[PDB]
């Protein structure tokens, strides 16, 4: 919950 | 890289951060 | 980082953050070498007494950036990783010797004000600026002390240690590969990295040429800042001959 969460393009 | 090292915002443009004078005057 | 400071925008534009998908969390810091090459210490991939093995899908770099915690929209690029290499010699056993790793990236990073390769020491530069007292710099998001984490890159400069110093001031068993930096008690100023600072630069600005070199990668430390102890970092130079082998090869 820390961070920001990044686009989901790069989790993918 | 043959540009490897030279940070756009800095040594591009000739201008020093803060601190890397105090790197140089350690080089003695 | 302990006792830095705040870098400003565009200080280090090499700096990596070596990323964890799941759950999503800093992992270690890393060097950007090439548009395509990655740098970081072995320990930040592969550390069995911790239980430690990380594959190609588990991690993300995230190149460009200077906050720690927000997604930095249209400053930095977010890669993923084609292949891990780890130096064949690492030694995870017993006191981290050849602590260093390459990671090649799936496709390139385009390079921008804020993301740019540092360059790799030759033997000569090596030889002219790795000597004790001269300062080199090392920043990351790492903690800042021992026992809290910052808002933005942290860059701190600090003295190399003469090596009998480095020595004398551990058990661990100190190899070539390995140098240490840090203020001596007697000499006032303090700082060192911390955790998750790991696999991130020490470098040194040649005052031959004006360039930013890579001489070490912080590797570890007993505790972050305390007296009498010092950083130890992985010696970029004696162990260039396997980067250049990986690269050519890969
Ligand atoms: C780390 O993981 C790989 C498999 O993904 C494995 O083959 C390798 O032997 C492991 N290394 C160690 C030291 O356990
Ligand atoms: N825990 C670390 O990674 C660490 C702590 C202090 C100095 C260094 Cl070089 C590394
Ligand atoms: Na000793
Ligand atoms: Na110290």
């Amino acid at each position: 919950g820390d961070f920001e969460e990044i686009p989901e393009e790069y989790l993918q | 890289e043959a540009d490897c090292g030279l940070r756009p915002l800095f040594e591009k443009k000739s201008l020093e951060d803060k601190t890397e004078r105090e790197l140089l005057e350690s080089y003695i | 980082i302990v006792e830095g400071s705040d870098a400003e925008i565009g200080m280090s534009p090499w700096q990596v953050m070596l990323f964890r998908k799941s759950p999503q969390e800093l992992l270690c810091g890393a060097s950007l070498i090439s548009d395509r090459w990655v740098l970081t210490a072995a320990h930040c991939l592969l550390y069995p007494p911790w239980d430690k093995n990380f594959t190609e899908n588990d991690l993300l770099v995230r190149i460009g950036k200077h906050s720690r915690t927000r997604y930095e929209r249209n400053i930095e690029k977010i890669s993923m990783l084609e292949k891990i290499y780890i130096h064949p010699r690492y030694n995870w056993r017993e006191n981290l010797d050849r602590d260093i790793a390459l990671m090649k990236l799936k496709k390139p990073v385009a390079f921008s004000d804020y993301i740019h390769p540092v360059c790799l020491p030759d033997r000569e530069t090596a030889a002219s600026l790795l000597q004790a007292g001269y300062k080199g710099r090392v920043t990351g998001w790492g903690n800042l002390k021992e026992t809290g984490q910052p808002s933005v890159l942290q860059v701190v400069n600090l003295p190399i240690v003469e090596r009998p110093v480095c020595k004398d001031s551990t058990r661990i068993r100190i190899t070539d590969n390995m140098f240490c930096a840090g203020y001596k008690p007697d000499e006032g100023k303090r700082g060192d990295a911390c955790e998750g600072d790991s696999g991130g630069p020490f470098v040194m600005k040649s005052p031959f040429n004006n360039r930013w070199y890579q001489m070490g990668i912080v590797s570890w430390g007993e505790g972050c800042d305390r007296d009498g102890k010092y950083g130890f970092y992985t010696h970029v130079f004696r162990l260039k001959k396997w980067i250049q082998k990986v690269i050519d090869q890969f």
